[PDB]
Order: structure tokens, then sequence, then C-alpha cells
């Protein structure tokens, strides 16, 4: 943990903070990838992510697709 | 093209059935026909401790026998005879002998013809469809005396478990056509023993051979017709799993598209709801 940052929106937390999730370690990661150093970001179950925002996109009414995942 | 995937699951349910009971229907002739396969392996012995084994004889002229089976979900049984069937038809000939190439088994003419055609000349097939008898088997053996080689070349797959079917090569010399000329060294093997039969010796020894062959061929049928339900016991496991490992696919590929099917209906009754509403 010296040189991790644990980023987590659980399977009982809001879809939108999951969607957002992996924005917010990316963010994060990204500090070091813009002043030199070297990040490792694991985004664990972005198939999770992905069903997060289908849940979104869907009670927003927004047409679905294939596997009723939006476009 | 979902009823497309769904009659596909009705063949090869059906296949797995099939091929599932062609297993148990060639394990229940394997083991009835074991207990005519250990009884005629008696027979054989005396003649091959009273006239020996040669295998690699300068015959002047051969009759080859491959025995195959009728019915072919084998697996390669046919096969690999046919193939062990030049691997000693060009290893004995070292000075351009005639050779006859029999084949005893309807699998066999349609086979050996693709090495040897010119020396195919007869094809015994309906043999296992009642069952194989040494009346039989004198008679396939009476029809191979008509031609009179100096040697015979029996090739058949030894049954010796359920699991190996190693082949042999059971050969036969004829009378004094070679078979006396090759135990005759510095006197003679055959010479130890006094012959009680009605004429000479070189008389018996006619008598005998072609008891020798038909015995011998008795049991080459009868190994092999046991050595064949045993590799279709085999066959027909490995195809009920391969029916099973595509019955695994196509169920796997069926679910997906269950799936996607509902999700289908259901989005285009959603955007006609949603058109309206």
């Amino acid at each position: 943990m010296r040189y991790t940052i644990m980023v987590s929106a659980t399977a009982s937390d809001a879809a939108p903070l999951q969607f957002l999730a992996p924005y917010s370690g990316c963010a994060m990661a990204e500090y070091f990838r813009d002043t030199g150093k070297h990040g490792l970001i694991i985004y664990d179950d972005l198939s999770k992510q992905s069903v997060a925002y289908r849940q979104m996109s869907l009670l927003l009414r927004r047409p679905p697709g294939r596997e009723a995942f939006p476009g | 093209s979902n009823q497309a995937v769904k009659q596909r699951i009705r063949a090869i349910k059906n296949i797995g059935k099939i091929t599932k009971a062609m297993k148990m229907v060639a394990a229940s002739k394997m083991k009835n026909a074991q207990i005519a396969v250990e009884q005629s392996r008696g027979l054989v012995d005396p003649f091959v401790r009273l006239f020996g084994d040669f295998p690699a004889v300068n015959s002047n002229k051969s009759v080859v026998v491959a025995v195959t089976s009728d019915k072919g979900l084998c697996g390669g049984l046919n096969s690999n005879i046919t193939k062990y069937t030049r691997a000693t038809l060009a290893t004995t000939e070292s000075e351009g002998k005639d050779v006859v190439v029999v084949s005893i088994g309807d699998k066999g003419r349609s086979q050996l013809t693709r090495i040897e055609s010119q020396r195919y000349q007869l094809a015994i097939a309906d043999t296992y469809k009642v069952r194989v008898t040494f009346g039989q088997a004198s008679l396939i053996v009476e029809e191979l005396i008509k031609h009179n080689p100096q040697s015979y070349q029996i090739l058949f797959n030894k049954f010796r478990s359920a699991i190996s079917f190693k082949p042999t090569v059971a050969t036969i010399l004829s009378p004094d056509l070679l078979e006396k000329q090759l135990e005759d060294v510095t006197g003679n093997s055959l010479d130890a023993y006094d012959i009680e039969a009605s004429h000479e010796r070189s008389d018996v020894l006619r008598d005998l051979t072609e008891f020798h062959l038909g015995v011998t061929l008795y049991n080459a049928m009868l190994e092999n017709n046991c050595s064949e339900h045993a590799s279709r016991m085999s066959a027909m496991e490995n195809s009920t799993k391969s029916a099973g490992e595509m019955l695994g696919k196509l169920t796997l590929d069926y679910n997906r598209k269950r799936q996607a099917t509902i999700t289908t209906e259901l989005i285009e009754i959603i955007a006609g709801a949603s058109a309206l509403m």
C-alpha cells in the first residue's frame, strides 16, 4: 500500500459511482504518467463497469443495442 | 436460424445414443466371442511345435491372406493390417516370387486393391454373419489349396486384451514344397517322429499342413472377429465423447442464441411502444 491507490466502488454502491470509479482511478494514475513516473492501473471487472453504465443508459431511456448495451 | 441450431442438437443427441448403444453391443459381442477365441487357441499350439514357425522363407509361390472385418466402424483395424500386409509382402520377397493376395472380410477388397490389385485374386466375405466355424474355415482353406503355393501367410489381429491387438503373421509351409526342406539340417528335425499313417510321411504331411492351414485360419478369423468388437468398442467410446463435446458446444451456442432472441424481441417491443408514447 505504500505504492498503491485503492479505488473502490463496490456492488452496493450506486451505478454512477461504479461507472465513474475507473475514470477516477485513471485520473489518479495519470498523475504518475504526467510527471515522468510510471503507473499501473487495474480495472477489476471492466465487465461490471459496463453493466453499471448499461443501467444508467436504460434508466435514461436510451435505446439499447446488442445485449441491451448502449451504442 | 434458432431452429437450425435446435435441430442439430436433435442430431448429435441421437448420434450420441446410437454410438453408445454400439459401444455396448460391441462390448457384449466381445465377451461371448472371448469364450470362443480362448478355446480355439489350443489347437494352433501343436502345429507350431511340430512344424515350427518360419515367416521368412524364400518361397516360389505364396498366398497371403489379410483377414479383415465385414462391417466398418472398427476404427482403423482393417487398415492397420492392410498396412501390415505390404510390410510383410515387401519383406519376404527377396527373389521376385509369385504372390496371391487374399482377403477375408468385405473391408479387405476395398483396401488391398489400393496397394496390390494385380496380385489380389480372392475375396471371402460374409464370414462373421452367423458365426465362424471350422467347416467354414475348411472350405476357405480348400479354395486356397486350389492354387498351390509353397507357403501361406495369414495376417490377422491377435485379440490379446480389450485394449491391445498386436497383429500376427502365421505361416504355413506346403508339405515338402518347403516344409521338410527346412527341417533337414545335419539329418532332420522331423525324422525323430515315428509316422503311424496309412501312407507315406510325404503323404501324411500333405494331410497335416492342410489341417494346419484350416486351424490357423479358423483361429485367425476368430481372433480378428474378437479384435474387431474390441476396437469398435474403443471407437464407439471415442465417438460418444465427440458427440458429447459437440453437444456441449451446441448447447452453449443455443443458450447464447436463446438469450439473444429474448433480448431482440424485447427491444422490438419497447421500440414500438416508445414510438407511441
